[PDB]
């Protein structure tokens, strides 16, 4: 029905 | 008669205080936030009736909920450490110009504007002095103006009535400065 | 919420252009966004791109998610359109106005919704196309928007500038004026 948000991050 | 338009918004917010990281997550139809994850809560909670089909279904699914609980230490604290190496250490020095608002007579009332530009971060202290004494009244500040380019700007005006020989000094205290910076203006 | 600093990923999708946008802000200043057409990450300052990087897939994916829940919410709300919140516009210079020293004129459009907007830099009635730039549709914590528009110029006592704004919440184009001295 509704998709959850994806959590990424900045990487060096 | 506005054209047809439907807007969906999303916000992933990390709150860093002390040593902590509070993960907020907001699901937003138009300008209404309906579903939300709060790390202090541990599960999705519908803010409005619009988000009940999601909050209950997203909850009780362990693969999603466990990923979301580990976010404060997986991207929040992780990004924050990356920001402390670069973003926090950015220090741009305030440039200070002083001028009257309008030019004209001497004994006529006027406004002395201390224009502080292009500094970062935004926490700045501006003070006014007349003949060595802090003017604690008649100070009109257009509080902190964000420029949208990682630089701030502020105008601090003093209600003055300049006499011949009067000396006005603007003092600026910013984290990017070792000592207060002063700019002077004499009435002549 | 008490916080020394706030680190907010923010994104939106809508029917008209801009159809999508994805960015990350640190203390309400945009650090980087994801060009959804060129499929790339764009860092606001060289200080940033010299240090870290971002998976442009993480933005494009969140946009497809945002689009999937855009619908299923269009339908769930019986096709609810939001009110056109009209913009507030300010025009101010970047540096003190010294006649001769090149400057940057800032047009700040604030407190508007939806994120659809036309902006035109007018010098003496005529529009300016060369030497202009603009920020993104920047989200606010009350889920409206604000935008920044920039024009580099040399202060002339013979010149006059306007920032013309079009929004569905305005009856006519809004003209905000700035003048030297
Ligand atoms: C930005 O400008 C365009 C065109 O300059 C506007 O598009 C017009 O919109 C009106 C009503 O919204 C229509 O009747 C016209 O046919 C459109 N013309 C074109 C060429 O698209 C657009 O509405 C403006 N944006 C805003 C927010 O006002």
């Amino acid at each position: 029905i509704e998709f959850v948000f994806k959590n990424k991050a900045k990487e060096l | 008669a506005t054209p047809e338009n439907y807007v969906y918004q999303g916000r992933q917010e990390c709150y860093a205080f002390n040593g902590t990281q509070r993960f907020l997550e907001r699901y937003i139809y138009n300008r209404e936030e309906y579903a939300r994850f709060d790390s202090d809560v541990g599960e999705f909670r519908a803010v409005t009736e619009l988000g009940r089909p999601a909050a209950e279904y997203w909850n009780s699914q362990k693969d999603i909920l466990e990923e979301k609980r580990a976010v404060p230490d997986r991207v929040c604290r992780h990004n924050y450490e990356l920001d402390e190496a670069v973003t926090l250490q950015r220090r741009v020095q305030p440039k200070v110009n002083v001028s009257p608002s309008k030019k004209g007579p001497l004994q006529h009332h006027n406004l002395l504007v201390c224009h502080v530009t292009d500094f970062y971060p935004g926490s700045i202290q501006v003070r006014w002095f007349l003949n060595g004494q802090e003017e604690t009244a008649g100070v009109v500040s257009t509080n902190l103006i964000r420029n949208g380019d990682w630089t701030f700007q502020i105008l601090v005006m003093l209600e003055m009535t300049p006499q011949q020989g009067d000396v006005y000094i603007c003092q600026v205290e910013h984290t990017s400065l070792d000592s207060p910076v002063t700019v002077e203006w004499k009435a002549q | 919420i008490k916080a020394d600093h706030v680190s907010t990923y923010a994104a939106f999708v809508q029917t008209h252009r801009p159809t999508g946008e994805f960015m990350f802000e640190f203390d309400e200043d945009e650090q980087f966004y994801v060009d959804l057409d060129k499929k790339e990450t764009v860092w606001h300052l060289e200080e940033f791109g010299r240090a870290f990087s971002f998976e442009a897939q993480g933005g494009l994916a969140n946009i497809a998610i945002l689009n999937n829940n855009l619908n299923t919410l269009i339908q769930r709300s019986n096709h609810t359109q939001a009110a056109n919140d009209p913009p507030e516009v300010t025009v101010f210079p970047k540096e003190p106005v010294e006649l001769g020293q090149p400057n940057t004129l800032i047009c700040h459009i604030d407190r508007f919704f939806p994120p659809v907007l036309n902006v035109t830099w007018l010098c003496n009635g005529e529009p300016v196309t060369e030497g202009v730039a603009e920020s993104l549709f920047l989200p606010r914590t009350d889920y409206s928007f604000h935008k920044f528009h920039y024009l580099t110029f040399v202060p002339s006592a013979e010149d006059v500038y306007d920032c013309r704004v079009e929004h569905w919440g305005l009856d006519q184009p809004l003209l905000k004026h700035w003048e030297a001295q």
